[PDB]
């Protein structure tokens, strides 16, 4: 529980002092043309009037470069504070 | 499962119709071995 | 109130924010309380 508390501040401390990191919007800049639904506002191919359907994406965690690097969102909700098996590298988790 | 769309439909929805059209003639193809009995009677009546 | 589902304008539920926020539904009940295992996400409940 106390570790989960220290893991509430992790992104906030990481983003200045490890640099980078950004969590954006699921929808993305290019707007092309929206693709078909059966007549607008339905739960069969949207979520409701909720959201819209265009292209293939799902990514929210990705970092911009702009004209100068380091840009960071002030608040993040994506993954909640939880603990589990010890991994101190990504490749250690990839095997497990 | 039916479509759950974060915004996606490029693969999910598109290929759903393609798979549906792949499945249906394949059922008739697989049932075609049991259909051989009715075709035997059909050619017999025409031959008469 | 319920005898009808789907006529191609379907919204099951979406928040009422109106012109200005700080409003709510007064029928705050369509649901009964229940107690189960620890779930701290939708995803956690979907796993169990």
């Amino acid at each position: 529980l106390n570790m989960r508390a220290d893991l509430e501040t992790y992104v906030f401390q990481d983003n200045l002092a490890t640099a980078m990191r950004r969590d954006g919007e699921i929808y993305q800049s290019i707007v092309n043309d929206i693709y078909d639904v059966p007549r607008n506002v339905t739960i069969t191919l949207e979520d409701g009037s909720e959201k819209d359907v265009q292209l293939m994406a799902e990514v929210v965690d990705l970092a911009t470069g702009e004209k100068q690097v380091l840009n960071d969102i002030r608040g993040r909700y994506e993954c909640y504070t939880d603990v589990g098996p010890s991994f101190q590298s990504m490749k250690q988790q990839n095997r497990a | 499962k039916k479509p759950e769309t974060p915004e996606e439909q490029q693969w999910l929805v598109e290929a759903q119709q393609a798979k549906q059209g792949q499945q249906d003639p394949a059922m008739v193809q697989a049932q075609g071995v049991l259909l051989q009995g009715q075709a035997e009677l059909a050619k017999a009546q025409n031959q008469t």
